[PDB]
């Protein structure tokens, strides 16, 4: 099925970067970046909210009521953003896979491959969530104190599984969003190998139910941050 | 070429099916709250 | 040689994908299972159960996909060849 | 293909833009938005 | 060398496929005896419970399908072919 | 060659047999153990109870009779044979 | 020779009983866990219960005779030989 | 050639029994429950609770009975040896 | 060839010592269960429902015993050698 | 043909490990779930509750010291080798 | 010699993973169950529930990823090689 | 001749670490649910719970540890080597 060979692969400073990961990652930004713009020129406290105004609000409200039921929102100022921006970024890049980006080579090659179908951006993402809430908890706790809550947990006799759990913590949140996504991108292969008049309806049937797939993703994603930042900071 | 038509029928599919069944309701949660607001 | 390590891969990375979908389906099942019970007894907390479950689900799913990544590195990248 | 890249980095300064981007020009709007909904009822 | 991958994709699918069919048919009995029990408990919530339940046979017949499909490429597909 | 590849095969449709039937049978088993706690608890509840009961048997008896297919298929049709 | 063929076949036999067997065991006991609840919190109800008992009884118990079916076809006919 | 055949019979076999003696185990286990669940709570219906309680005992004892028979033709009278 | 038939019974010997613990661990589990829940609502029941669990645990520990000897059997006089 | 019955009783022996564990975790896990539930509902029953407790996991680890046995059995002094 | 080594290897580790798929998959959906069946029944005990609940799946997903730190020591490091 | 009783000794401890994964893993989120469940309807009882809990918890985990050791018997001390 032709796994892996990003395409737009170049090397800079002395190292690689697969360009069509860049650019799927780039396109979901500046979807992201429009969708914000527009909100911004297009936000009224007084008047009817517009679609846009709708989305955001909901979403934001969403994520604030995980704060407040998790950490105080007082604490917490600062992880709102955080998950409304990993929420619609996963969202749009998992959505932006629907469309027909996809031709055949003899093999299927596809315009716009998730971006996290690709190790890189998924692990750049819990990365970044995990040094985010562990200097939280550094901030909330201290240099020194923080290390001994993490590792302590809730049970002090069970340090090392502790220790285990918190490497846990990116690990699964990375690799829960790969596989979910990689695994689609090679449907969408698999299913191709079919002809095109019983290709759609696998197809047809995968990228809807993907749809949902990829919106339960992102809110998974965002709301195992707001979790973890939950925990670290008290 | 036949991969494109395959999966472009299949897209037609799912935006049939979204625009039939998922689009509906999640208007009118948009109108609903639009109206809400208004109220105010 | 490598006819013997890639079945050797294919048996692995069917175990692999065998135990991640028993997990997957039994543990879905009984979160959404409590998820049904829950709103069955108070059908006004429907939206306030979507958060433990999604997160019961979080966690089991990645049992499954951390798995399925896994195959795939046993499938397409066997770590022996 | 489960090795890192050198798009990691490419990708998180993208993200890190989207971050700061819907810090000020989207979560900061909407709150105030929300702020002055809940001021008028 | 054909024959003995050949075998290994067919085990490994085996091996998916049962999983897979474990899983599906006892996610998707834990939740429909939730459901069962809940129309039982609260009639009038039927359509209030058929939400969470297809959502929650929506999460395991996805993995079944994702399954059915890696399946169809070890038996079909065998990619250490 | 096709005696490696036919042992495989018969392996994998053991596999796909197995797996179906203890989906099956653990899935019916707890539907139906749903029904009849219903049925219990309350009488007329029972045709109503029959709605929920046949959609969860549907889902679970769909997925074995996938497996049903995929057997025939390996054993018959054995792919790659 | 089909020596192997029949050593696979006898394998994938007995991995549709054990299969079966996990399946029907547990599904018919779950089964039966539910009517005796039922007859024990209502006693006067025990004929009734057992409409819908031999139902799912029926489906858990169809499953093992299907796989019983294939088993005996595995290795008495063993249809890949 | 009789040397694989009897291998691929004593795990056919082995399989056999282990499949059997899951399901009696946990079968029993389940409808041990059920009973003595309802001794506790309706101790006077002890009688009542033993007509369902033997029939799903019953069940389950024949599906192990069974697969031990074929073990048997499995390892005595092993098919096409 | 008597190498290749003792490790083919030494697989199914532990084959059915793998079925028959998982099976006794989880049927006297689930009894147990029943036993410590009758006895925590019930102090003074604890007597009557000895009765029905000695039972239960008689068909549990039983199953076990008869893989036990099977294995035994299989191992130290292996049908087919 | 040392070698063939060495890995066939390293097989055996983790096969009886693995359903060893799977038994004595789940039935351990099992049993203390009506441990805690008893103790949660009747503080003063923590006494009473230890000895039902203690007798089920007395059956439960029994099984797994068992297969513990036999597997040193297959692995240390591998039978018909 | 190292393709024989390399095809147990990764068998190996598609066993690890299968099993810690399905034990952390299962239990970590029997741990959200709770934990949704008590926010359900008690919505102010949400962040009270959530301190118990990541102690078990503390436990449960160090049961998982502890597998998969030992699956890479039999596909990458292969003890034995 | 080393080969096949390393390659073997890799199974069989994939095997061991399959079955303490499967049981560890499910056995406590076994006691996690009773934990959560008592905690959630006894608020005031969390820090008595958490002595059965761990007990509960200290037997199921004990197997798992028991497992790994063996399997670093099986692997890295291989018996028959
Ligand atoms: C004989 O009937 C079937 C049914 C299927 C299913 O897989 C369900 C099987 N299961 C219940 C065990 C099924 C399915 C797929 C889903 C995918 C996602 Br992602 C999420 C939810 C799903 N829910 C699903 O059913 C609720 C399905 C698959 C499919 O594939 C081209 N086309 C479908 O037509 C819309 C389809 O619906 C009927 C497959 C199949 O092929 C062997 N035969
Ligand atoms: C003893 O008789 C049977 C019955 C079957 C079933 O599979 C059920 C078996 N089970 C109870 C373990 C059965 C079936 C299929 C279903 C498929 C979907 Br999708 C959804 C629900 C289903 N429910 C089903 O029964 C409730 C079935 C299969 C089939 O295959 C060509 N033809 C059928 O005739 C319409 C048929 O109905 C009788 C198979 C079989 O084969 C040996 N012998
Ligand atoms: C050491 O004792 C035993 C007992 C058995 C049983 O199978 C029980 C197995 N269980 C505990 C898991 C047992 C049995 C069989 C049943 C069959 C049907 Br259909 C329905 C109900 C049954 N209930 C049963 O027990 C209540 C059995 C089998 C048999 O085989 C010729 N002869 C029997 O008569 C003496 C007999 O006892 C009635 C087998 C055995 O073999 C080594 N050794
Ligand atoms: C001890 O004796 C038996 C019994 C069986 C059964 O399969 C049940 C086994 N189980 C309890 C584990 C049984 C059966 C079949 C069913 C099929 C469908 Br579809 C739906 C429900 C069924 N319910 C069933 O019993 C509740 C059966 C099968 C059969 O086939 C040759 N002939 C029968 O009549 C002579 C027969 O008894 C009605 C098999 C068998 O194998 C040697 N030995
Ligand atoms: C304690 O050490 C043991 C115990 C056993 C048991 O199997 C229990 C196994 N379990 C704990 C997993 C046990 C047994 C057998 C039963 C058989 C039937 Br049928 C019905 C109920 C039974 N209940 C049983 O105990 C509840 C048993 C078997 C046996 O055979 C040689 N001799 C025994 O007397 C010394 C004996 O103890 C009464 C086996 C064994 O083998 C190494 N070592
Ligand atoms: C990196 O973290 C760990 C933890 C373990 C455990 O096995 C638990 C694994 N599980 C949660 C899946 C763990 C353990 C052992 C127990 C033994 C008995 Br008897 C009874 C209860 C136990 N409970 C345990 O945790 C609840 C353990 C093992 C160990 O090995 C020398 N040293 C320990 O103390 C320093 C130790 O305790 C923390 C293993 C491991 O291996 C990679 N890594
Ligand atoms: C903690 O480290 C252990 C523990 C064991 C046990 O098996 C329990 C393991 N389990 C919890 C998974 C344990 C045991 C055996 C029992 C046998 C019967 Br019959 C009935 C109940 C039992 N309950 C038991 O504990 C509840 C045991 C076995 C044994 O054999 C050499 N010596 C013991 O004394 C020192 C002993 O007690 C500590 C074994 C072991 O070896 C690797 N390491």
């Amino acid at each position: 099925i032709h796994v892996g060979h990003h395409t737009l692969v170049f090397e800079l400073f002395g190292m690689t970067f697969n360009g069509d990961t860049i650019l799927a990652t780039a396109v979901t930004a500046v979807i992201v970046i429009a969708l914000a713009f527009y909100l911004r020129a297009k936000v009224t406290s007084t008047g009817v909210p517009s679609g846009v105004q709708l989305f955001w609000e909901a979403l934001t409200i969403q994520m604030r009521q995980q704060i407040e039921g998790s950490i105080g929102m007082k604490i917490a100022p600062f992880v709102l953003p955080l998950s409304v921006t990993i929420f619609v970024f996963i969202l749009i890049s998992n959505w932006l896979a629907v469309l027909p980006l996809q031709y055949g080579g003899g093999a299927a090659a596809e315009l716009y491959k998730a971006p996290a179908s690709d190790i890189n951006f998924v692990l750049a993402l819990a990365l970044f969530v995990f040094v985010c809430y562990h200097a939280a908890g550094i901030w909330r706790r201290g240099i020194v104190g923080h290390p001994i809550k993490v590792v302590k947990g809730h049970v002090a006799f069970l340090a090392p599984i502790n220790i285990v759990e918190e490497l846990a913590k990116p690990i699964s949140l990375a690799l829960r969003l790969f596989g979910n996504i990689f695994a689609g991108g090679i449907l969408v292969a698999l299913i191709a190998m079919f002809p095109w008049y019983i290709q759609w309806f696998p197809n047809a049937v995968w990228k809807t139910f993907d749809l949902f797939v990829g919106l339960i993703q992102a809110f998974i994603f965002s709301l195992l941050t707001i979790l973890y930042f939950s925990q670290s900071m008290e | 070429m036949s991969i494109f038509i395959g999966q472009l029928i299949g897209f037609a599919v799912i935006a049939f099916i979204i625009v039939k069944w998922v689009v509906p309701p999640v208007r009118t949660l948009m109108r609903n709250q639009q109206e809400a607001v208004r109220a105010a | 040689p490598n006819a013997i390590i890639t079945a050797g891969a294919l048996i692995g990375g069917g175990l692999i994908m065998g135990g991640g979908a028993i997990g997957a389906g039994i543990g879905d099942g009984i979160a959404g299972n409590a998820l049904i019970s829950g709103i069955a007894r108070q059908p006004e907390a429907q939206g306030r159960l979507f958060t433990p479950f999604f997160i019961t689900v979080g966690l089991v799913e990645a049992a499954y996909f951390i798995n399925l990544a896994f195959m795939a590195l046993f499938v397409f990248a066997t770590p022996g060849l | 293909f489960l090795i890192p890249n050198g798009t990691f980095f490419a990708v998180l300064i993208i993200f890190l833009i989207v971050l700061g981007v819907i810090s000020k020009w989207v979560v900061p709007p909407i709150s105030k938005v929300l702020a002055e909904r809940e001021a008028m009822l």
